[PDB]
């Protein structure tokens, strides 16, 4: 229950702790304001990128320091600014409060709470512009970040310290894939060891408020809100917030990373940050480069993504993994911002809308997605079982494109075409259904080892879902053997084949037929 | 300083005269008996003062009156490439009204203003001679801002044409305005605005070029009976570079106007003169501008031409085509011949209805 | 799940009435203490034992 | 378990509402005391000396 | 305390104020034009502070006849618009002045058009389907309550009839009201609409706001925010559902780009304003549902050059949840309300958000209509006798499904005198499930036109 | 000065003249605000502290105002001391949990 | 006496000096940042004189926390880097600070980074063909020992794979000393390379300079000149032959763009700096093999948006002796290394240098691929079958020649798991001569992917 003692004790603590330092400080005045930027006179002592504050309870970033005046960009409700207002120094370089107290909170880019739930019990502050760890401090990515999407974990494994670009079109499931990845971590978070206990940050830039709320609900319903913090810059706020929202997201992350925690960052979506920086630059009257973007958008997205790494054991074995999302204008992957971010990240999972409308979900374009870290982060069972699948599917796609109008063909083409159709049918799965890796390996074994070669294409997704629940109810030693050793030993593989055959010998086909 | 904002004289004495944008007589026939003076920039008729369009503006062009009807009060855009017949369509429209003007009834007598912006002087003389040959100079006023005149006159010319027109409209006359053409209007206003160091936007136009065309065109309207039931019909012309319609001025005027007669040089060369692209030109007023005898005939015409344009590829293989559509192809080919028309020969409504009857009722087959 | 969902709503509404009744007691007791605490805050602001 | 977590969330939201309502009353009363103390120039000149 | 006009350049006006009295930005200022033929009271909106107490403004009315050094009086608030039940059945300009009867509504409560969207804690955490009671809408392209719907079409495609339909639907089924935002509308079409809604006698429940094309781009930009501020009052204070039409949201984008150019801000990709996504976001995010009440929106959206990559539509189609396209090829068959079942789309149409049976039946009807659409060429060129029997049995169903999407909609009651129908969702998803299985194939096509519900099909079949 | 203003603002001009005048006198100026005029001994103490807070002797101009109910605020150059009791009230109001 | 900071804008800083004490261009200046955890000593490079004893500088660190009015001291020389035989083995940043051992090299001979190129009298054109064991490279673009070589292409097509392949083909066995200059590539690759060169033991024979994407544009542009100063020391003072790998040299021109717009110079072309071709020229001419010594340089070049008419790619093409050009389209086919055979070129591919038997084959291959790339427009609509026999014969072997230019590179082994392959020049010439004449036409296209040599072709074709 509640008690009066806690409320009285909190007020008495505030009262007793109240004092004023009476500190001497420079006050400036606003001499110009417009459209989310303002010029300040005075402030002889202001640092570059000092966080200013304005009388409306509004902050600003001192970007340009001229001989007579300081050009400050305004963060939040610039409507409340007018000429002749006094401005004062916060005394801090551009920084956010940070700490474990952010887990389970929704905050705006400044590290103010937006959920209305309460104040934030911050541990310390971190400057946004602290340099990424140098070439000597890093280590090789060597550790799996299990996403729970069969399409991804089979062909394009994500390792801790990778940056994996989720480039796609509008309305293709990019947000659904990232929420699925954040949900999948709950099976790890319930263990106490920091080594497995991945914790997550989702930063929303320019999303609809309903879409942010829907993500907050889907993560509450999954239990992910124990360990997720949401930086929200919804489409209604000023360009300065949409510009900071990735940086503050990374700064909340880095405080845990350098402590030797594992962190996941989702940027949703990093094109709308580029558009916000285009706004702020053109209002500053800097000249545009290509596609109206200012010359330095590369130095925006690289300065951001280079923070994500795995540290060396000498610096504490922590790591941060980035999933930047990019939206592609009608699938032109040669556009400016797509190619800039593809040049930074360690690989991409291109999601193609032409497949999504056919019901291939997730719509992973297996022919263009890659992981440039590759099998170094993939558990040896998955590496052995799935490592062929990628090229076999790509050559299935070109073969299907050829054979679509071939009246008859060789038996080797027809067998490959049927295998590839069954493997594409195998890889799809429904939304919010994260599969543990001990099940993903078996689901892909069914395909690659040809145990599906009896089954008609319309039965295959049913068959795979049922068989995983069969092996979950009885013969659990398959999944225990796989998980406890990360390898599919022969003495388990024979028991698996025996369960496969025993299931096929009892399988009623959806067409009313039966097979073996 | 004179003590007044830009004004032009107005009156009936402008009929059959040629004037520069300030209402000074340019033909040298003598001084103009100016009846009254109007400011160039009075308020357009507001949404309470108007009435629905419900009276035909007989163009005398089969390919217009049967498919993209113009009602007195509409703003119809004659958008085309150069040398595709835009000037000829508008001259036909003005010539056609003589059959009405010879009747004494003010409810029928359409008066006409032709506003020439940036034409060469001999082209305005050619147009004047074309209207004299037809007798239209009894009831039409030409506002001449020829290309020799400074950018200021090109910029004012559409406004003064509208200001002369509004005096007749508010007295309960019917007026037709032709602007030939608003592309050189926009180019003059861009010249003026850039010399004044105003900020340039897309295609170097100043920010307000949509507002410049809009506050011109939205002064065309049909007034309600409380204001004398007069009306003004605008035929803005514009010229499109290489048949694009995604250039700035085309896009603005297409968004402002009520209906758009696309004229295409390809159809012009293939023999379809006037070159109305009946497959893409539309009118938002629709049947409300046509007489009942025209509705009773033209109703299926757009559908027949759409089916013909679909079938056109099968003309090479017409033996193998089913007879029930072979007839549609042969009808469509005859309707396309039926819609051709020689310049300066506008047909009265009672003759074009019979022309469309021949085709649509199959007697021509 | 539907049975446990209903039981959660009964428990959440059960706490809603309990907590609101407890808070009305708590607010009464603190009105006495707040006159004492407020006098401390005035001495902190002023620097003297008002 | 999520229902019971939300019970505790409502409990904390009530404590914060009570805590902030108390704090607002403490400052409200403290402004009365300061204005009541600052009522003669002996306190002005003592404060400027402090 | 009053300011002076110091500089004039087209629609843009700079004013100087006394040092202590500089107005807050987005305040409305009033200025006078005294010349006899052009006598006006001129409303300025504050855009920027240029220093030296100079304020950059943009005019809501033409600046012609304005003289340097005239007095400017600050109003001390943003542009404000009247709100209340007595707004319904009247026509307003963006500035809240009535056009149907001048001086009407001065006594009403006034609200600032510039106000913030809902707080994060107040948004509804899941989308709810709007059961609008139209067969084609509910089945093929379900609407989202508090969502935004794009509309495509034109004259001779029933578009004004669909507007009158949706207004009647909100008034009768949900006890709400509608607002219509003429964002840069033709004055002729605005009068045709005003007379059409008066003749239908629906205007009694609709508030009209026109920002006419005749006026400078400051007004064609602010009109959408004015209409949205009336709708926000009806949602929050009266506690009604509200349906907000916008025609046409492309002209809101364009007007914004032109104001930005007049203010001399540097233009971005293809020449839009640099704030575009926030300029739009500060409108679109404000249309939403909170505390169990909702502002639904229909938005007509022009696409320049028909490319869905241009920043104007690419921005706009980020916000909206559904897309109704009207087709002249459907309207010419006599199928009303002429919603194209293949080109229209919706994003709520998922087995997680609507029942699995609804999703299955919508996928089957789409498949059947897609097959018929692929066969229509063979039918037109070669005739039905060139088909096999297995596909001709499909076309026999497709003809009937296409007819059965038509409804006797309440807007037609003016002419037909028969009342309009409102089918429940649980009826229409049975009716199309039966109809795709062919149980009604023995009926003629005339038995399905304009029919409404399945029991009505049973009546009309026995009448014929 | 008023004969040659050339574009400056008159109030800032006369304030700049006062600042030039005191600078030639080899001192500086601070603006001070308080609820009541300080005693002469109090002004000598104030000058004796400001002469240790800055190098040049700081002259003073007193702008009495009842808003700063207790204490005083000092403005010099562009730096300020927020010593007013009304600022302590605003701090204690805004600082609250 | 020393200067003061007066203006700060991004990484660009203006400093005022005493009337007589103005520093010369490209002098290094020091400034202090004392905030807190951000505290560091800034290095500035003087880029312009603005007049009135004021100079404008480019910062080599992030300016974050610099405050106006801090003191700056002039070091009186340009940025200096340690040079010497003791440089090999270690990792350095642009300023010559060792990353592996913070104190290391402080006591070495230091050279100024800014230097004049070698005199024209000392230049001589190199012609000796380098053999790499890659089919496409050794056939169609024979590399030049002591030349300048470059790898072009859009993002995500194979720069880093092919560069580390070339490191394995050349630097693994090269007798001379290598330098590697990481300019503005991703830091994770810098660490992967630093680990790999220790595994292969090669590290003891090479110096690495880094300047990865996190670094501000001032140092990001100077890294290339830093690493080049170490390379031209090895060339001129030790007389060794040198390998100079640079990745990615487009990031140099880009950093030059960012600093230039901050310097307030007007924009050129797509908003690059003016001087672009002068700045690129000043870097490139220093990388030349003067008479009696040699510096084999391999440069990666990014191409933004695959736009091979972008000013940066277009300006750099002038400086290069062999230009391998990659392509998205060829990558999509599953060809690797995805070299475009038609765009790519080498200056030494002539009968006098490579012999007639090489040149005739290369010309026949290019003619076949050109005729295929012309027929592509019909192939895309009608398929192969429409072509006349004289063309269909050609296209059948074109598709085979194209697929056969693929190779399983040693680098890709870490991804595919297949081992790498090296084929000698003679076996390459024989295979393509047989392919063009048709001695393999009867094999299926799929047999030709990722082979290597003719016996491996046979072995693969037997399994099918």
């Amino acid at each position: 229950t509640i008690s009066a003692a806690d409320i009285e004790g909190a007020i008495e603590d505030y009262v007793s702790s109240f004092s004023a330092d009476t500190e001497r400080e420079e006050i400036g005045t606003v001499i110009d304001a417009g459209d989310g930027i303002a010029h300040v006179e005075g402030l002889p002592s202001v640092m570059t990128q000092e966080l200013l504050e304005f009388p409306g309870g509004v902050l600003g970033v001192a970007l340009n320091l001229d001989e007579h005046s300081v050009g400050a960009v305004i963060l939040g409700e610039f409507e409340k600014i007018e000429e002749g207002q006094q401005v004062k120094r916060t005394g801090e370089v551009l920084s956010v409060p940070v700490g474990d107290a952010f887990l389970g909170r929704v905050v705006n880019p400044l590290g103010q709470p937006i959920d209305g739930q309460g104040d934030i019990a911050a541990e310390t502050r971190r400057a946004l512009e602290l340099q990424a760890p140098s070439v000597v401090q890093r280590q090789s990515v060597s550790e799996p970040l299990q996403t729970g999407i069969k399409a991804i974990d089979a062909m394009t494994p994500i390792g801790r310290g990778q940056r994996q670009l989720i480039i796609g079109d509008r309305k293709t499931g990019k947000t659904a894939v990232c929420v699925d990845t954040i949900l999948n971590q709950r099976e790890a978070w319930l263990t106490g060891d920091p080594k497995q206990q991945v914790r997550c940050v989702y930063v929303a830039i320019g999303q609809k408020g309903t879409t942010i709320a829907s993500v907050k609900r889907a993560l509450e319903e999954g239990g992910a809100m124990e360990y997720t913090t949401i930086v929200a810059a919804p489409a209604s706020d000023a360009a300065g917030f949409k510009w900071l929202a990735p940086y503050t997201g990374s700064a909340i992350g880095q405080h845990w990373m350098y402590n030797g925690k594992h962190v996941l960052i989702v940027f949703d979506d990093l094109s709308k940050q580029a558009d916000a920086y285009r706004a702020i630059s053109l209002l500053l009257r800097r000249p545009p480069g290509r596609e109206a973007f200012p010359g330095d958008v590369f130095y925006l997205h690289s300065r951001l993504l280079e923070r994500c790494a795995k540290l060396s054991d000498e610096l504490g074995g922590g790591s941060m993994t980035g999933l930047p999302i990019i939206e592609t204008k009608a699938n032109d992957i040669s556009a400016f911002i797509p190619t800039n971010v593809i040049s930074i990240t360690d690989g991409q999972c291109f999601l193609e809308s032409d497949l999504f409308n056919q019901g291939v979900r997730p719509a992973i374009n297996v022919g263009v997605s890659v992981s440039r870290v590759g099998g170094a982060a993939q558990i040896k069972a998955m590496k052995e079982v799935a490592g062929s699948l990628r090229l076999d599917l790509s050559q299935y796609r070109e073969l299907e494109a050829f054979a679509a109008f071939a009246s008859d063909l060789d038996a080797a083409s027809k067998a490959q075409l049927d295998r590839g159709a069954r493997l594409v049918e195998l890889l799809k799965q429904p939304q919010y259904s994260p599969l543990a890796v001990e099940e993903q390996v078996v689901a892909i074994f069914l395909g690659t080892q040809g145990h599906l070669d009896s089954v008609p294409v319309e039965d295959v997704q049913r068959f795979e879902s049922e068989l995983l629940e069969h092996v979950k109810a009885s013969h659990s030693d398959i999944f225990d053997g796989i998980r406890e050793t990360k390898k599919l030993s022969e003495e388990a593989e024979e028991k698996l084949v025996s369960v496969i055959n025993e299931f096929k010998k009892g399988f009623q086909a959806s067409d009313g037929s039966s097979v073996v | 300083r004179t003590g007044e904002v830009l004004s032009v004289p107005v009156g009936d004495a402008f009929l059959g005269r040629v004037v520069n944008p300030l209402g000074q007589p340019i033909d040298g026939q003598g001084d103009i008996a100016a009846e009254t003076r109007r400011a160039l920039e009075l308020q357009a008729p507001s949404v309470v003062q108007r009435q629905s369009v419900s009276e035909p503006l007989q163009t005398g062009i089969k390919a217009i009156d049967a498919m993209t009807p113009i009602g007195r009060g509409q703003r119809q855009l004659i958008i085309g490439d150069r040398k595709t017949g835009k000037t000829a369509v508008c001259v036909d429209t003005i010539l056609n009204q003589r059959e009405a003007w010879l009747t004494g009834d003010p409810k029928q007598q359409v008066r006409c203003v032709y506003v020439a912006i940036g034409q060469k002087g001999t082209t305005i003389a050619s147009v004047k001679r074309a209207l004299e040959e037809g007798g239209a100079m009894e009831y039409t006023t030409i506002v001449a801002a020829p290309a020799s005149d400074a950018a200021g006159f090109k910029w004012l010319a559409p406004y003064t044409g509208s200001a002369i027109g509004q005096h007749w409209m508010y007295n309960g006359k019917h007026v037709l305005i032709v602007f030939d053409d608003l592309s050189k209007q926009a180019d003059a206003y861009r010249a003026i605005s850039l010399l004044l160091r105003r900020p340039p936007g897309r295609e170097a136009f100043p920010g307000d070029v949509f507002y410049l065309h809009s506050r011109l065109l939205e002064r065309c309207a049909k007034l309600s009976d409380e204001l004398g039931g007069g009306s003004m019909t605008g035929l803005p012309i514009i010229e499109t570079k290489a048949n694009d319609i995604s250039a700035f001025i085309p896009t603005n005027v297409i968004s402002i106007t009520d209906g758009q007669c696309f004229l295409e040089s390809d159809l012009f060369n293939q023999g379809v003169r006037p070159a109305i692209n009946v497959g893409v030109s539309v009118s938002r007023v629709g049947g409300a501008a046509q007489i009942k005898a025209m509705k009773e005939v033209a109703g299926s015409l757009r559908l027949d031409l759409s089916q013909y344009r679909e079938l056109e590829a099968f003309a090479a293989f017409a033996s193998d085509l089913d007879a029930a559509s072979k007839a549609q192809l042969d009808r469509g080919a005859r309707l396309v011949e039926l819609l051709k028309q020689p310049q300066y020969s506008p047909l009265a409504v009672e003759e074009q209805v019979v022309a469309i009857f021949l085709g649509t009722q199959g007697h021509l087959d | 799940r539907a049975q446990a969902s209903g039981e959660v709503a009964q428990t959440l509404t059960q706490a809603d009435q309990q907590l609101s009744a407890q808070g009305d007691q708590v607010r009464s007791g603190l009105e006495s203490s707040v006159d004492g605490l407020s006098a401390k805050l005035a001495s902190r602001i002023l620097g003297v034992d008002v | 378990a999520q229902g019971a977590q939300q019970i505790q969330l409502m409990r904390q939201q009530l404590i914060r509402q009570l805590r902030t309502g108390l704090g607002a009353e403490a400052v409200n009363k403290a402004a009365e005391i300061v204005r009541a103390h600052v009522a003669d120039p002996q306190a002005q000149s003592a404060t400027v000396d402090r | 305390t009053a300011g002076r006009v110091v500089r004039i350049t087209g629609p843009v006006v700079d004013v100087e104020f006394p040092r202590g009295s500089v107005p807050e930005l987005f305040n409305a200022l009033h200025a006078e034009i005294t010349f006899g033929a052009l006598a006006k009271t001129l409303t300025l909106e504050v855009a920027q502070h240029l220093g030296d107490s100079l304020v950059r403004c943009i005019s809501m009315q033409p600046t012609d006849g304005l003289v340097r050094g005239v007095e400017v009086t600050d109003t001390g608030a943003s542009i404000s618009v009247p709100v209340g039940d007595g707004v319904k059945g009247h026509v307003f300009n963006a500035l809240g002045d009535c056009l149907d009867d001048p001086g009407y509504g001065k006594d009403f409560e006034h609200w600032s058009i510039h106000r913030k969207p809902p707080a994060f804690s107040d948004l509804e955490p899941r989308t709810e389907m709007l059961e609008t009671g139209l067969k084609v809408v509910d089945l093929l392209t379900p609407y989202v309550r508090g969502g935004k719907i794009a509309l495509f079409g034109g004259a001779g495609v029933g578009k004004t009839v669909l507007i009158q339909e949706m207004i009647n639907r909100i008034a009768r089924n949900f006890g709400g009201t509608s607002v219509f935002a003429g964002v840069g509308e033709r004055t002729r079409e605005g009068n045709d609409l005003w007379v059409e809604l008066a003749d239908a006698n629906v205007l009694k429940d609709t508030a009209l706001v026109f920002g006419q094309m005749d006026e400078p781009p400051g007004t064609r930009m602010r009109v959408a925010l004015s209409a949205l501020t009336m709708a926000e009052f009806f949602r929050d204070e009266q506690g009604q559902d509200v349906l907000l039409f916008i025609d046409n949201i492309f002209r809101f984008t364009q007007a914004g780009s032109e104001v930005s150019t007049l203010l001399g801000r540097m233009p971005s990709a293809v020449g839009y304003q640099p704030t575009l996504a926030d300029e739009m976001g500060e409108l679109q995010e404000r249309i939403t549902s909170t505390r169990g009440r909702s502002i639904t929106s229909m938005q007509a959206v022009y696409v320049p050059a028909d490319d869905y990559t241009d920043p104007a539509p690419a921005t706009t189609f980020a916000h909206l949840d559904a897309t109704t396209e009207l087709s002249r090829a459907v309207f010419s068959k006599g199928i009303f309300p002429a919603v194209d079942p293949l080109a229209s789309s919706s994003t709520i149409l998922d087995p997680a958000i609507v029942g699995d049976e609804h999703y299955r039946v919508a996928q089957e009807v789409i498949r059947i209509l897609q097959r018929y659409k692929d066969l229509q060429d063979i039918i037109a060129i070669l005739g039905i006798d060139e088909l096999s029997e297995e596909d001709k049995q499909l076309v026999n169903r497709a003809r009937r499904i296409e007819r059965f999407l038509s409804q006797n909609m309440m807007a037609a009651e003016q002419f037909t005198g028969q009342p309009g129908s409102t089918v429940p969702l649980k009826e229409t998803i049975e009716a199309f499930d039966k109809l795709t299985k062919g149980e009604f194939d023995h009926l003629p096509e005339q038995a399905f036109f304009l029919i409404g519900g399945l029991d009505d099909l049973a009546k009309k079949a026995e009448s014929l | 000065t008023v004969g040659l203003l050339r574009g400056e603002r008159a109030d800032e001009a006369v304030i700049d003249l006062a600042e030039l005048a005191v600078s030639r006198r080899g001192e500086v100026v601070a603006h001070v605000s308080a609820a009541a005029e300080l005693s002469d001994a109090q002004r000598t103490r104030l000058t004796e502290v400001l002469s240790r807070i800055y190098g040049r002797p700081v002259s003073v101009q007193l702008h009495v105002d009842p808003e700063l109910l207790g204490g005083l605020s000092i403005t010099v150059g562009d730096e300020v001391i927020d010593g007013s009791i009304a600022s302590r009230l605003a701090a204690a109001q805004t600082g609250l949990p």
